[PDB]
């Protein structure tokens, strides 16, 4: 999901990883607006009988 | 970063943000400082 970044991406940032080396930010290269990334939603299924 | 201060170096943190990466494939071994001159031997 490309929510709108709260993140200050230095100008001569670019990207922003997690402790795993995933991009959870990205830089848009055609303008400087910054896109954080969350994971698409998941989850278990259970079916109750 | 702003300095009241002509010797030694004042303590604190200060990071330096990469400025150019100046895509160049020279060697370099032997540096130099080119530094002005207050001429006015
Ligand atoms: C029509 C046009 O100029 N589109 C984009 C512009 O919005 C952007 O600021 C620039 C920088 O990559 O690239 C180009
Ligand atoms: C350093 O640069 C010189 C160029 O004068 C070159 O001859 C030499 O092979 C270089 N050395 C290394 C270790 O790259």
């Amino acid at each position: 999901v490309l929510t709108e970044s709260n993140k200050k991406f230095l100008p001569f940032q670019q990207f922003g990883r997690d402790i795993a080396d995933t991009t959870d930010a990205v830089r848009d290269p055609q303008t400087l607006e910054i896109l954080d990334i969350t994971p698409c939603s998941f989850g278990g299924v259970s079916v109750i009988t | 970063t702003p300095i009241n201060l002509v010797r030694d170096l004042p303590q604190g943190f200060s990071a330096l943000e990469p400025l150019v990466d100046l895509p160049i494939g020279i060697n370099i071994t032997r540096f130099q400082t080119l530094l002005a001159l207050h001429r006015s031997s």
